[PDB]
């Protein structure tokens, strides 16, 4: 990444809506990333797996339990940081579409 | 093998994640043109 | 080896979670 991003505040969208004549959106008229940087916020990772390189033809077939473990931490990572967080992108974007 | 499914579901998340902010770029623009 | 297939039970549900999260997002017809 080019950019050394810092965490964003904490979800513009526990918004109950108010009526008098205007609409709550000439707030987010003025930056024209305003959804996008919401998206790109809700997705944003704490916690990745790394990168693995591919065992050798000559190592040591590893104890059947530690493998286990491996997998039991990466599902997690998945889980906790990349589903969770892509539907939540997808009820905001319903949330948005339905407005 | 299993650093391999592991690599790979990886990128086939990374790749979701790029379509949910094409989405957003895609809602941003009709919300414009209705303001 | 019951460790064995324990890891070929999970392998199988993760892929089937991340087909079916794949299913809901291109199912998302956002007009």
């Amino acid at each position: 990444l080019s950019t050394v991003h810092p965490a964003s505040p904490p979800l513009l969208c526990t918004r109950e809506d108010v009526e008098v004549a205007e609409s709550p959106l000439r707030v987010l008229a003025e930056t024209p990333d305003s959804f996008e940087k919401h998206i790109r916020s809700i997705l944003q990772r704490s916690v990745a797996n790394p990168a693995f390189l591919k065992a050798s033809e000559k190592d040591i077939a590893p104890p059947p339990e530690e493998c286990l473990q491996l997998l039991s931490r990466a599902t997690q990572v998945f889980r906790e940081q990349y589903i969770l967080k892509q539907d939540l992108a997808k009820e905001e974007i319903q949330r948005r579409v339905k407005l | 093998q299993l650093e391999s499914l592991i690599n790979k579901w990886s990128l086939e998340l990374e790749d979701q994640e790029r379509h949910f902010l094409q989405q957003a770029t895609q809602v941003n623009a009709w919300d414009r043109t209705l303001i | 080896d019951p460790v064995m297939a324990g890891i070929g039970e999970e392998i199988a549900h993760f892929q089937k979670e991340l087909e079916e999260l794949k299913a809901r997002t291109s199912k998302a017809c956002f007009q």
